[PDB]
């Protein structure tokens, strides 16, 4: 009595690699973004 | 002073009394107390010595002595309150305290004959602060330079309690299970292996000793002190952790206990951000105030005092120059040695006897030759009477007056006198086993000879003496605190550390010598996490009151480094500023005088040339670098090891076809793209190759322009750290000498302590397991030799780097402080005065170490600003502020239509809101901080109620939110994302902990994050963060360096050091390792936070066991080590100090626009509200708005930007008309030109006439318009 | 345009239009498993054995 994964757990720790980190760039991608000077602010005009 | 109204001079002629004396005669009162709580020696169980009684007695004394001047302040003055005006000074209000809590004590004493009242004396020497009216103003400095840490302190204390946190559930009780010999109750583990968590079947680690169990009743890792079963432990290790001492032996017990696979995520992290971030944070804020204070100096008045008197100085040797030669200007041969000794020849044949004199005594080493003795003896005499004659020829030569006005001539003096003093004294019979050596040491001296032809040595000295001239009352501040915490030691620990265990603790308060090393070793931080466990141990152990003796260590360790941070930092500011100030000036002093006497082939380059090609290329090299760092270094013959080298074969083709292809259109850094390609096709002696095939990481510096760049200016810092290198280097040797001079064979013992000759240590002797008279096994005994010693030059030496790195000295310290005569064991306790040595060396050591780092600082100062130049019309606080009116925006509000959402909309924005939602967080805080292990269980149901009932409340807000931001402006809110996702998950993890029960603890930390929210409101430290986190982003090729660092060092270190065993009780085993690529990595950032590296370092050596998997000819198992493992570590040690210190400057400089503000005048901190204002006049930008709300936005406005505390009705009315603004529509004046000139005429204000001239700067110094200026113009 | 026409913001939705089934090849595939007691060699999964 063993064990052994080969066609579906790493499928789905490709899946969760995949989900929990396209999700967290998407999420830095997806926001105004560091304003980089004092005039600039996440988060305004335009 | 009178009080203008008191009780006639029937006896207040006291205000005579007090003249010059009585200001000292209590101040020597003052001191002798100090010199009397010192003597004191505390005795355990109640013992005492009749010497403590004399002491007592004299006591009584001191005190009288401190009470009838209390009395005799309130008598002059005046009146109760007259005295009150006594009290009136704040340190009065001490001295008060002080006598009085005594006599208070005394009495209490006599009439119970309280052990604790005696505590209180301690602080007497604070009194030596309101004496010495100078170190009032330092400790007032002190006090000043804290005021703007208040945002670093919220922050830090925020991080420390969600981590503790976070700590508590993650690991909350899971480290009370052991090993343990079956059937009995004792604790089962190797030799130097500390007792650790383990596991019953899980990812934990299992028993491996013979005929053990794993059990369950275990208090802990650290006698039950270290551990997450409480907010007051986890809180204690958390900080431990971040000091940076033990951190790894908490990761560690973590692993042995709930596996490896993820608690290092925390750790690092912690480790990283809190430990180094915060660092970087105080270092920051703390370099800005120091700037801003030597500015109000140096505009003041305090450039031209240090200007004047050393041009005054410079001028006055150039007067007494032109006299000396005056005055001095029988035979021929007395002028034939003028011409000689200001020659070259003579200037170059110094050099050659100095250099016969430090050969000698670097030669000196253990068990050297008997020819080489002889001719050192020989050279040595051979040279006292050549320095005789040299100094006879001197003094008879050129007169003998002045011989002795040179500074170098007097020393040449005091040579061949003691030189030939000890000729003599030797010889007498005197001496001893220790005087004929400190004798032996001094012919080091005669190279301080050389220094007479060492200009630079000359000058530089003085420029070092200066700065430690200005912090000499700062010093005397530091040696206070050690001496006070000293004292209190000895009170609160002396005569205490009396286990009944066989375990030596060298690093007690029994007397007043050893407590000052103990301080001064909890201020250095090494190993200071096990001194405050003896002292926990002394006090019953981990329990309610016995654990509170903590926070004596805790504030020792962080007040004292905050005086060190001012000593430091108050150095290298004054020290910078002088460089700065008088290179300059001799440089304007320089050049000023010497203009005085002056006056097919092309597609290949296509394809080449492309840009796809790179990114084609790039990610081969991200290819073959994880290909590096697949291979398993103890199977060469594994399947996994031979599919990654047909991954070899694959990249080595196609960076060739890059090769060929190169050299088909052209003809230093391309040697370096030659030589990597023929290394994988010559490798498919052998194994040295396959450690330079690492180096294909590094041909990746070129590719991109970012990394080329930075290499060039890290090599640029190592080029202007010439004087002062010399100086610390030469320091160095000397110390290294002198070591060998007093330890030299000295550090040689026996297994058991008893044998004192190598002739002794034969044989078998018994060793006691927990000093049990009836539990003994059988050893042999050894003769061993301490790995960092003193019998060379090059030994003493490696032993002063890691003096100096802090890592293991006190083990040195002790050793040394045992030392007995060449060849013999240890005499516990023998000389106590080594540890002087061994405190100076530190101490030097800092000091020079500073001003390197320094100097190096501003050479990068120069690449920058330091280099750069500005003179237009405009100074820095203008393009600070212009540039912002310039490339402003508008924002966005969101006040919507209707009063059904937008009353809701009022509810939300209302502050009974915030204040609430703030109240609530708080509650949930202390609700999460309440967990611990072994509650019960009604315990158990409240805190599910709970935290289902939180994440109601939670989603009962978001809910109004949403209503009232028709979810377009809510999702538009940065923290508004952060507030739905903390919600959901909370929510989740409700759900879950019932599915769970119906029929993941990464979900439980949702509830902890919601503290972030806290961040929603503090203004300075979210300001401050963003700040920060802003720079980090703006340097990321240094942190690239870093990057590469690690990555080839692991390499590296994996192929040298990857088949060592893993063997318990060393420090290669299952927790530090070269096995896997991240175990290297993790080993190496261990290193790089100081974590008993050389330690390591020793356990990658030569002899070392292999892993059974390597293959070896049956009998050579004990042959995997390399001596190389010195220059490794060693090695990347300083590398990676150097990248470190590249990081945080480079952070803090392009940050100084922030840190040095001096937020009194100006910043964009009023740019920013007034947009905070105009986003009540603007729901979304469109420019401009009404005028009608123009003179309501100037009612809004703090006076420094806008109009006063008057009532605006004349300034208010008048400026706004007079000085100019654009004149468009009604109400139609645009936001991009109002601020200008309401920041125009704030500061640079100008007259009329000239409205273009203010347009005509805000385009050559400033950047392109971009063409908004058109209306800023006008 | 800016956030959403952005190749950089699509290049990393696309990859989630790969994840988005190879979540779904798990959650419907059973083979993550050997039972291997040596016939009763067993395949587990989430829906069926
Ligand atoms: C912005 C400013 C920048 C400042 C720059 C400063 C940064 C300095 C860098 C120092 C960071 C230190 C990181 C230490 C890494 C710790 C890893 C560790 O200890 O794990 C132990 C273990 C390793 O297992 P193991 O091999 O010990 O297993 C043996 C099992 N026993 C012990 C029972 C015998 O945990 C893991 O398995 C996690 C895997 C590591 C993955 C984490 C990444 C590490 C870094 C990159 C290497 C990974 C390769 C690529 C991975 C692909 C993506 C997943
Ligand atoms: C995905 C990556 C993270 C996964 C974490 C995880 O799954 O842990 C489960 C594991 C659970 O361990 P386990 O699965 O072995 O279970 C322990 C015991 N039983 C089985 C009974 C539950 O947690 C850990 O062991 C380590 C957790 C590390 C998480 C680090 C979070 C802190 C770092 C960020 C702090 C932010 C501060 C901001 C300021
Ligand atoms: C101007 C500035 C004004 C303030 C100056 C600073 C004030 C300092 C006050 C404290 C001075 C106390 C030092 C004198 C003293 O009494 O030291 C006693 C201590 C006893 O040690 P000893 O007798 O040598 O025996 C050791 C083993 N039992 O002897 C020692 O251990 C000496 C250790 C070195 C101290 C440094
Ligand atoms: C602050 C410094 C340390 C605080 C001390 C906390 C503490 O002492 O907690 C211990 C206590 C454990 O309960 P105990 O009685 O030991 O359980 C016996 C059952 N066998 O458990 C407790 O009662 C601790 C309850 C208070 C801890 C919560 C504090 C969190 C504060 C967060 C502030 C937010 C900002
Ligand atoms: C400038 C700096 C000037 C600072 C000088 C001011 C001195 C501070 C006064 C501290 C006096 C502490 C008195 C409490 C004490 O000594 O402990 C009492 C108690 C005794 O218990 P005992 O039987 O001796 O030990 C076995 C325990 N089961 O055991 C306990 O209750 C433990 C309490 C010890 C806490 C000590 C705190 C020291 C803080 C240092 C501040 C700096
Ligand atoms: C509980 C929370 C305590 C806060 C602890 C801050 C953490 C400091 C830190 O980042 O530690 C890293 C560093 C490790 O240094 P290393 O040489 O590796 O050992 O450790 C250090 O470098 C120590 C630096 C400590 C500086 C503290 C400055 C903060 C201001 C404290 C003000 C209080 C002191 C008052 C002094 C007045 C004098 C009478
Ligand atoms: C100059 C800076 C050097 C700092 C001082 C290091 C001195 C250490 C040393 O002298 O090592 C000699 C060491 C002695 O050996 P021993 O302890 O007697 O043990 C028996 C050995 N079989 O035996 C050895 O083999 C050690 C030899 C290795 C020397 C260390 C290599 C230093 C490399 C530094 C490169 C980084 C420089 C970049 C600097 C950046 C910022 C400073
Ligand atoms: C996670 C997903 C996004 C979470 C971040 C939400 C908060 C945020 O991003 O704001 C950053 C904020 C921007 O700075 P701001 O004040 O807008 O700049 C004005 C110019 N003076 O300034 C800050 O960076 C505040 C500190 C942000 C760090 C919080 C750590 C969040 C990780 C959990
Ligand atoms: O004007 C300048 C005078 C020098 C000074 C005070 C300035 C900015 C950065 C300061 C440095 C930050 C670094 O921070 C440290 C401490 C942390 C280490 C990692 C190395 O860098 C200091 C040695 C380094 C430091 C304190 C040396 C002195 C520097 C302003
Ligand atoms: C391996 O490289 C490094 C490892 C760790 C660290 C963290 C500590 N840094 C060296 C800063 C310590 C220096 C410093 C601080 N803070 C400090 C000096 C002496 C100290 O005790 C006497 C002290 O440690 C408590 C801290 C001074 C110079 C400001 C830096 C590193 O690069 C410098
Ligand atoms: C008390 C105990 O467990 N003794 C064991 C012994 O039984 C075994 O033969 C040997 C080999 O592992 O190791 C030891
Ligand atoms: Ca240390
Ligand atoms: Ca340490």
């Amino acid at each position: 009595i063993e064990y052994y994964y080969s066609w579906s757990f790493a499928c789905a720790c490709a899946a969760f690699v995949l989900l929990f980190l396209g999700g967290i760039s998407l999420l830095l991608f997806s926001l105004p973004r560091m304003p980089q000077n004092p005039w600039e602010s996440c988060m305004d005009a335009e | 002073f009178c009080l203008t109204l008191q009780n006639p001079l029937r006896k207040a002629c006291i205000s005579i009394v007090e003249w010059k004396p009585f200001e000292t005669i209590i101040l020597l009162t003052i001191f002798a107390n100090c010199v009397a709580l010192a003597v004191y020696l505390p005795m355990p169980e109640d013992d005492n010595n009749s010497l403590n009684l004399g002491l007592e007695k004299l006591e009584y004394f001191f005190l009288t002595v401190f009470s009838i001047e209390a009395a005799m302040k309130i008598i002059a003055y005046g009146f109760l309150f007259h005295q009150d005006a006594y009290l009136r000074s704040g340190w009065n209000v001490l001295d008060f305290i002080i006598v009085f809590l005594g006599v208070f004590t005394a009495i209490l004493e006599q009439v119970n004959v309280v052990k604790a009242l005696r505590a209180f004396r301690v602080l007497r020497p604070l009194r030596l602060v309101s004496g010495v009216p100078s170190l009032q103003v330092v400790l007032n400095s002190i006090f000043k330079a804290m005021l703007p840490l208040f945002h670093i302190a919220l922050l830090v204390l925020f991080m420390v309690i969600i981590y503790a946190i976070i700590g508590l559930e993650l690991f909350k009780g899971k480290m009370h299970k052991t090993c343990y010999y079956i059937g009995t109750d004792i604790v089962a583990t190797v030799e130097n292996e500390k007792p650790s968590p383990c596991a019953r079947t899980g990812s934990g680690r299992p028993c491996t000793i013979n005929g053990s169990e794993c059990r369950g009743g275990w208090p802990g890792p650290n006698h039950g002190i270290t551990h997450f079963d409480n907010f007051g432990f986890s809180m204690l290790t958390v900080y431990q952790c971040i000091t940076m001492e033990g951190w790894t032996d908490v990761l560690y017990w973590v692993n042995d206990a709930i596996g490896n696979e993820w608690p290092w995520i925390y750790f690092v992290t912690l480790i990283l951000l809190g430990s180094f971030f915060i660092l970087n944070l105080v270092l920051g804020v703390l370099s800005g105030e120091f700037t801003k204070e030597r500015e109000k100096a140096k505009s003041r008045g305090t450039f031209q005092k240090l200007r004047e008197k050393q041009q005054l100085e410079e001028d006055l040797r150039g007067y007494m120059s032109w006299i000396t030669q005056g005055e001095v200007m029988n035979r021929v041969f007395r002028w034939k040695c003028h011409d000689l000794v200001k020659s070259r020849v003579f200037y170059w044949l110094v050099i050659l006897i100095v250099a016969l004199n430090t050969l000698s005594i670097a030669s000196e080493h253990h068990n050297q030759p008997l020819w080489l003795t002889h001719l050192q003896d020989i050279a040595n005499r051979v040279l006292l009477s050549l320095f005789t004659i040299e100094m006879l020829l001197k003094m008879y030569g050129l007169g003998l007056r002045q011989y002795f006005m040179s500074i170098f001539n007097r020393f040449d003096c005091f040579v061949v006198c003691s030189g030939i003093l000890e000729l003599l004294l030797v010889e007498s019979g005197a001496m001893t086993p220790l005087g004929i050596s400190v004798l032996r040491c001094i012919r080091l001296l005669r190279l301080f000879k050389i220094t007479k032809y060492w200009t630079s040595l000359s000058n530089l000295v003085a420029s070092l003496l200066n700065s430690i001239r200005s912090i000499a009352s700062l010093l005397l501040l530091l040696f206070l605190f050690i001496i006070i915490f000293a004292l209190l030691g000895m009170q609160l620990f002396g005569g205490r550390y009396d286990f009944e265990d066989t375990e030596v603790r060298r690093s007690n308060f029994d007397n007043f010598p050893q407590a000052l090393i103990s301080v001064f070793q909890v201020l250095t931080g090494e190993d200071w996490n096990s001194v405050m466990y003896n002292g926990i141990m002394a006090y019953g152990g981990p329990s309610y009151p016995g654990v509170l003796v903590c926070i004596y260590f805790i504030i020792l360790f962080v007040c004292g480094n905050y005086i060190l941070l001012n000593v430091f930092l108050a150095i290298a500011v004054d020290n910078l500023a002088e460089a700065e100030s008088l290179t300059s000036a001799q440089k304007a002093k320089a050049e000023e005088r010497k203009r005085r006497k002056m006056s097919v082939r092309v597609l290949c380059h296509r394809i080449v040339n492309a840009t796809w090609f790179t990114n084609f290329i790039l990610l081969f090299i991200l290819l073959s670098s994880a290909a590096l760092a697949a291979e398993d270094p103890i199977r060469a013959e594994s399947v996994r090891n031979q599919i990654l080298g047909y991954f070899d074969i694959a990249f080595t083709s196609v960076f060739t076809v890059e090769i060929v292809l190169k050299m088909t259109t052209y003809g230093y850094f391309n040697i370096l793209d030659l030589l990597v390609v023929a290394v994988s096709l010559i490798s498919m002696v052998v194994k040295i190759l396959r450690v330079l095939r690492v180096l294909r990481p590094l041909r990746a510096i070129n590719r991109a322009k970012g990394l080329k760049h930075v290499v060039q200016c890290v090599f640029v810092a190592i080029r202007t750290i010439g004087n002062i290198v010399l100086v610390t280097t030469l320091l160095q040797f000397m110390f290294a000498c002198i070591g060998v001079q007093l330890f030299k064979g000295k550090f040689f013992s026996c297994n058991d302590l008893s044998k004192m000759t190598e002739e002794e240590c034969r044989g078998y002797y018994y060793v006691y397991k927990d000093g049990d008279p009836t539990q003994m096994e059988l050893r042999p005994r050894q003769w061993i030799h301490n790995d960092f010693h003193f019998d060379n030059v090059l030994s003493a030496m490696m032993s002063l780097f890691t003096v100096s790195t802090f890592e293991g000295w006190p083990q040195l310290l002790y050793r040394a402080i045992d030392s007995n005569e060449e060849d013999m064991g240890p005499v516990y306790n023998n000389r106590v005065e080594m540890a002087i040595f061994f405190i100076i060396y530190i101490i030097l050591i800092a000091f020079f170490m500073m001003n390197i780092f320094v100097g190096f600082v501003i050479v990068t100062f120069q690449e920058q600003g330091e280099t750069e130049y500005k003179n237009c019309e405009l100074d820095k606080n203008q393009r600070q502020c212009v540039q912002y009116a310039l490339k402003a925006r508008p924002l966005r509000c969101y006040i919507p239509k209707n009063p059904y959402q937008y009353q809701v909309w009022y509810v939300v924005t209302s502050s009974y809101f915030e204040y609430l939602m703030f109240a609530l967080i708080m509650l949930n805080t202390i609700c999460l901080g309440m967990q611990h292990y072994h509650q019960s269980e009604e315990m158990n149901h409240i805190s599910d109620i709970l935290n289902v009932a939180f994440t109601i409340i939670f989603t009962l807000e978001m809910i109004l939110k949403l209503l009232a931001f028709k979810a377009r402006g809510y999702f538009g809110d940065p923290w508004n994302v952060f507030d739905f996702l903390i919600v959901i998950g909370s929510i989740i993890d409700v759900i879950l902990s019932e599915i769970d029960t119906f029929l993941s603890a990464f979900f439980r930390l949702f509830r902890v994050m919601r503290l972030i929210k806290l961040l929603s409101r503090a203004e300075g430290v979210r300001t401050l963060l963003w700040t920060f986190i802003k720079s980090f982003q703006a340097l990321p090729y240094v942190a690239l360096l870093i990057v590469m660092l690690f990555f080839i060092y692991a390499v590296i270190g994996m192929q040298m050091f990857g088949k060592i065993a893993l063997v318990d009780g060393t420090q290669i085993n299952r927790n530090n390792n070269f096995q896997t690529f991240p175990q290297a990595v993790l080993l190496l950032f261990r290193c790089a936070t100081g974590e008993a590296w050389q330690e390591i370092l020793l356990a990658c050596s030569y002899g070392k066991l292999c892993d059974p998997e390597s293959d070896y000819a049956p009998g050579e198992e004990y042959t995997c080590g390399t001596n190389f493992a010195y220059y490794y570590f060693i090695s990347f040690y300083m590398l990676c100090a150097f990248l470190i210190i590249n990081l945080f400057v480079a952070v803090i400089m392009d940050n100084f626009d922030y840190l040095t503000r001096d937020w009194s005048i100006l910043g964009p901190h009023h740019l920013d509200e007034f947009k905070a204002i105009w986003a009540e006049y603007d729901p979304e930008a469109k420019g401009r708005i009404k005028h009608l709300d123009v003179v309501t936005l100037l009612r809004r406005i703090q006076p420094p930007l806008g109009f006063g505390k008057f009532c605006p009705h004349r300034v208010a009315c008048k400026r706004l008309v007079g000085m100019n603004m654009p004149l468009n529509s009604d109400g139609t004046v645009t936001f991009n030109a109002t601020l200008f000139a309401l920041v125009r005429t704030a500061l640079k204000i100008k007259t009329e006439g000239n409205f273009e001239q203010a347009n005509e700067e805000l385009r050559a110094i400033i950047k392109k318009i971009w063409k908004r200026t058109s209306m800023k113009l006008l | 345009m800016s956030p959403t026409e952005a190749p950089k913001v699509r290049v990393t939705l696309f990859c989630i239009l790969v994840g988005i089934v190879l979540a779904m090849t798990a959650v419907v595939s059973d083979h993550w498993a050997v039972l291997s007691p040596h016939c009763e060699a067993a395949h587990f999964g989430l829906w069926r054995i």
